[PDB]
């Protein structure tokens, strides 16, 4: 294969800024790579989105939640394509 | 309610109807009910007249029952059996703070119980983190703030203190049960008294604070309270004490 | 008459276009720099009864607001009210004293607004050894102040200064130098940071090696540097380096690990060194003493601080130069 | 089944039932059974008081059946003359059991000192029969089963401003007694 | 750029793009707020509006939305109505603008007589409990043409929730004035209108119910 991930289309957010924060906040995990954990990721997300405003987002809190979850599966499938590679190499 | 609060005060009352005398499927046996079994009946030999205030209380019961069933259906049955303070506690666990505001207005109930409930959740806030605030917003949205309504900036427990402040500014008791219950819960959960409450409740009164220093080992702080007591005696700080006498000396 | 006998305080607007002088004459004069040049007395009026000590201005991002203090046990808050606006003709702009925080029984020793990025607060210190910290809950009333905090300093207040915050984990702080000069009190500057965990100030530090009557303290602009720098003008020239090592996650405002360093020491004024002022980056020093002399300072290739110039207020300044080595 | 949905009762899962929508009649046999039950809620000779209480604790298992039995005893609750009798009716309800307990406690606080005490010289306590013991312990088993399976009954009991079993049981445990009931 | 004393909006624009190329959101927020306040000081209301929507601060949006509301009370006219009509999904970020938009929406859809969607929007906004106390005035006032309906297609349940909310807001307005009292000067004669309007309502309620019962024929 030569698969690639689907681009994120973030509406509340600036993908450049998210990826900056991602590169800054990813950490060495016990699988041999520097990647931020999903839990840390998501509640950093909630913290930062709460850091600004809060007037009428109350109704859009769903949309915030599904978009957070969707970015979660994005990173999940990033990992999912990743792990295969090294065992491909060993094989 | 509408039909009658239309009317001039002369017709402002209605007799309570007589019990029974109902059945279904006309032309049938005289007695038919879906919710049966009984052990007594209200006095029908002596009738009663029903007035705006009575009807207001019955409506309050009804609308409380519906609000209960709305936020969670499981509640209508006990709502049919719940009394005023019973619904007050059910609201304490539910979170309809402004509804309790209305209920204390109508039934003239003890706001204190509401103070303990909200204060206990607010302490759980002051100790809690992001998730606690996340749930907190879900009911804090029902309340509105004149400084600014909502803003996810700043934690929930902040506007929780502020909401208590506002509820104080808009409901008053000539007897400060509310101060006392709040402060006792604070100290029962180990809370040093907040400065804003310090200043406001001193600027109303201070010796009451003094004997609660005594009661709950607030000894150093009492010592200061005494120091500025004497100093105001020397000068003028009774305003800060909620005292009004002009001061030059002792 | 007014401001013609002595100047008690001079204040400028943010970014610099406006000026004002208050004196012991009980009146204030407000001056405006035309962008075409020349300084014009735009208004003047009485604000208090004592020798008007200081005036500090709320941010232009928060209106043309003056805060004045004196020997009056009181502090006045004047606002600029525009007569007419919206195109044709601008009516006489007038000063409305929004409120006077009267919280004092001694000399009102300093008044200072907060940085805005956490919200704007206001701090007032009195010769009582007490500081009062108000914020405006009302984002629309200019006469509203709720007193969030007060600290009993146990030392008569003389100068206070905010801690710049430029981080998502930085919480602000207050440094206080005391005009006390008793030779039995060791350390005239105290440090109190808002311990967020308790949601209230806890004392972060107090620094020894101080015994002089404090006249001026100067924070470093926060920037990305974790470490912070302080300059002190009491009767000497002191400069200190403060590296934050690490703090307890729940007692951060109570306990602080600062690598504290007496890094620059200059006694060259030979009088009461009243004042220190820094670059907008806090990178060039101007130091003023009681002898009418000001020394200018650059830190070298090795960060070493040096008097790059001497100006006499009681004499003629040293000459300008651009040809050294 | 012994809980016909004709009985007024509703929960946040009972909207699929006909207690949020009018009318429902179970089959004749179970209607007769649970109806005869509903009348036995109101007619009782004292010799059968306890095995009927075994009815009660049996049916007290399970949350929804517990809520139904709560409703049935609420029907047995309220002012009456048929749950106040040990013959011809059931000497048991929240009202019955609670006035019994409060009178026991007031008697024992006259037989013992006031609050903030355990023991003091006072008039002798109330006499207890082994039948009183059996009834009390059994009814307590029933009450515990019900409050476990039904949070609604639990909150209703804790909220009862005219009973305050909290302070009641405070005084009761301050009392010194054969500690089975303690 | 916090040492600069900005007085030239075009220079501000150049700085704006300068920040744009590297995505400094916060500086933009600060400068937009400052220049909006300059605009409001000059009473340049639309300019302050522009700076605010740049800043994305719904707080100021609502604050000057109150300007809009009370000036509409004073003059009876839609203000920056052209700006109002075409703001997009950003309405869902400011309730006071939500109010104003739904208000113009109603004026229109009523003016072309879509009473059903009028009632839908009104029921939605009341169960949203929108607008301050001096403006739940207008929320109450809105029901009059629905009263004027001499022919209705609404359901009996519809009439239910309608009137439900009518007196619900009625009690709520009684208490918003004071938690046990009312003190607004408008209420008394307004209360009179309340009785006459609910009179007409109940008569039309008899009318609607007889029609609906005959609708089952």
């Amino acid at each position: 294969s030569n698969e690639i991930p689907e681009p994120l289309q973030l509406d509340f957010f600036d993908r450049s800024q998210i990826e900056q924060v991602i590169a800054n906040c990813e950490h060495k995990n016990r699988r041999g790579q520097t990647v931020c954990n999903v839990k840390l990721l998501h509640r950093v997300l909630v913290a930062e989105v709460n850091a600004l405003q809060g007037m009428a987002a109350i109704g859009q809190r769903p949309l915030l939640m599904e978009e957070i979850n969707t970015i979660l599966q994005y990173v999940v499938e990033r990992n999912k394509l990743l792990q295969c590679l090294h065992a491909k190499r060993h094989a | 309610l509408n039909c009658l609060r239309l009317i001039r005060p002369e017709y402002a009352w209605i007799v309570q109807p007589v019990s029974g005398a109902v059945y279904e499927r006309p032309g049938a046996s005289p007695k038919r009910n879906y919710d049966g079994e009984s052990s007594a009946v209200p006095s029908s030999s002596q009738i009663e007249i029903l007035e705006l205030r009575d009807l207001e209380k019955e409506y309050v019961l009804a609308q409380t029952r519906l609000t209960l069933a709305k936020h969670n259906p499981s509640t209508a049955a006990i709502a049919g059996s719940s009394a005023a303070e019973e619904m007050v506690a059910l609201l304490v666990q539910a979170g309809l703070f402004d509804t309790a505001i209305s209920l204390c207005q109508t039934f003239k109930l003890g706001l204190t119980s509401i103070f303990e409930g909200l204060a206990c959740k607010c302490i759980r806030l002051q100790q809690g983190g992001e998730a606690a605030q996340a749930e907190a917003w879900e009911w804090l949205a029902a309340n509105q703030l004149a400084t600014v309504i909502t803003t996810k900036e700043s934690s929930a427990t902040d506007e929780a203190w502020r909401l208590m402040i506002s509820y104080l500014d808009k409901y008053e008791s000539k007897n400060t049960l509310y101060h006392h219950c709040i402060i006792n819960k604070l100290l029962s959960h180990g809370v040093p008294l907040p400065n804003w409450l310090i200043n406001r409740y001193k600027a109303m009164d201070a010796a009451e604070l003094l004997r609660l220093y005594l009661k709950y080992d607030l000894l150093e702080e009492a010592a200061e309270l005494v120091l500025e007591y004497v100093d105001a005696l020397l000068g003028k700080g009774h305003q800060y004490f909620g005292i009004q006498a002009p001061l030059s000396a002792t | 008459a007014d401001h013609k006998d002595l100047i008690h305080d001079v204040s400028f607007d943010f970014h610099g276009r406006r000026m004002a002088t208050c004196s012991s004459d009980q009146s204030v004069k407000v001056w405006d720099k035309s962008e075409n040049g020349n300084w014009h007395c735009t208004a003047s009026w009485k604000t208090h009864s004592g020798s008007v000590w200081r005036v500090t201005w709320a941010h232009p991002e928060f209106g043309q607001v003056l805060a004045s203090c004196s020997f009056d046990r009181t502090a006045a808050v004047w606002e600029e009210i525009v007569g007419e606006s919206n195109d044709k003709l601008r009516g006489q702009s007038h000063w409305v004293k929004r409120t006077t925080l009267v919280d004092s029984r001694t000399s009102v020793t300093d008044v200072k607004f907060a940085p805005k990025h956490m919200g704007l607060m206001l701090a007032t210190c009195s010769a009582d050894g007490v500081v009062r910290i108000y914020e405006a809950p009302d984002v629309m009333n200019l006469s509203q102040w709720s007193l969030q905090h007060e600290i009993s300093c146990k030392l008569s207040c003389s100068c206070i200064s905010w801690n710049p915050s430029s981080s998502r984990a930085h919480s602000p702080m207050i440094a206080v130098g005391s005009d006390d000069s008793s030779p039995n009190i060791m350390g005239k500057v105290q440090i109190y940071e808002y311990n967020e965990n308790t949601r209230k100030y806890a004392k972060a530090e107090t620094l020894m090696s101080v015994s002089d009557p404090v006249h001026d303290i100067a924070f470093a602009p926060n920037l990305g540097r974790s470490f912070h720098i302080l300059a002190v003008a009491t009767k000497d020239v002191r400069i200190f380096t403060m590296k934050p090592l690490r703090k307890e996650l729940s007692s951060s405002g109570g306990v602080t690990k600062f690598e504290i360093h007496t890094v620059a020491q200059f006694d060259n004024h030979n009088s009461q060194v009243w004042r220190v002022s820094w670059n907008i980056t806090g990178t060039v020093l101007a130091s003023s003493g009681d002898d009418g002399t000001v020394r200018l300072w650059k830190a070298n290739y090795m960060d070493n601080w040096k008097c790059i110039g001497v100006l006499k207020g009681d004499g003629n300044p040293v000459g300008n130069s651009y040809q050294g080595f | 089944e012994y809980w016909c949905p004709t009985e007024p009762l509703q929960s946040t899962s009972l909207m699929g039932s006909f207690l949020g929508v009018a009318h429902q009649r179970p089959p004749q046999r179970q209607v007769l059974l649970s109806k005869f039950v509903r009348q036995m809620s109101d007619l009782l000779p004292a010799t059968l008081y306890l095995p009927y209480l075994k009815m009660l604790r049996g049916l007290a298992s399970g949350p929804q059946c517990a809520h139904y039995c709560f409703s049935l005893l609420k029907a047995n609750g309220g002012s009456s003359a048929e749950n106040l009798q040990a013959a011809g009716g059931s000497p048991v309800s929240w009202d019955h059991f609670f006035h019994s307990l409060m009178l026991y406690h007031e008697h024992l606080r006259r037989d013992l000192p006031n609050t903030d005490n355990i023991h003091q010289r006072h008039p002798p306590l109330r006499g207890i029969t082994q039948r009183e013991l059996d009834g009390l312990i059994a009814c307590l088993q029933l009450t515990c089963t019900i409050i476990d399976w039904s949070e609604s009954a639990r909150l209703a009991l804790c909220e009862h401003a005219q009973w305050m079993p909290v302070v009641v049981i405070l005084g009761l445990l301050q009392c010194s007694i054969p500690p089975l009931l303690k | 750029m916090e040492r600069i004393p900005l007085s030239t909006e075009k220079k501000a624009l150049k700085a704006l793009r300068i920040c744009e190329q590297r995505q400094m959101t916060e500086q933009v927020r600060s400068i937009c707020k400052t220049m909006a306040m300059q605009s409001l000081c000059n009473r340049r209301l639309g300019s302050a509006l522009s700076w605010s929507i740049r800043a994305k601060d719904a707080a100021f949006a609502t604050l000057i939305s109150d300007r809009f509301l009370k000036e509409y009370c004073e003059r009876g006219n839609f203000t920056d109505l052209d700006l109002i009509d075409n703001l997009g999904s950003a309405m869902l970020l400011s309730d006071r603008l939500t109010f104003l938009g739904k208000y113009r929406e109603f004026h229109r859809m009523y003016s072309q007589e879509q009473f059903s969607e009028a009632a839908s929007l009104l029921l939605s906004l009341m169960t949203a409990r929108i607008a301050p106390c001096s403006f739940w005035l207008t929320l109450l006032l809105d029901a009059l043409p629905l009263l004027e309906q001499k022919q209705v297609i609404f359901s009996a349940e519809q009439t239910y929730e309608l009137m439900r909310c009518l007196e619900d807001r009625m009690a709520a307005k009684l208490e918003s004035t004071s938690p046990d009292e009312i003190q607004k000067q408008d209420s008394s004669i307004d209360n009179t209108k309340v009785e006459m309007l609910r009179l007409a309502l109940a008569r039309n309620l008899a009318r609607a119910i007889v029609t609906e019962g005959a609708l089952q024929e």
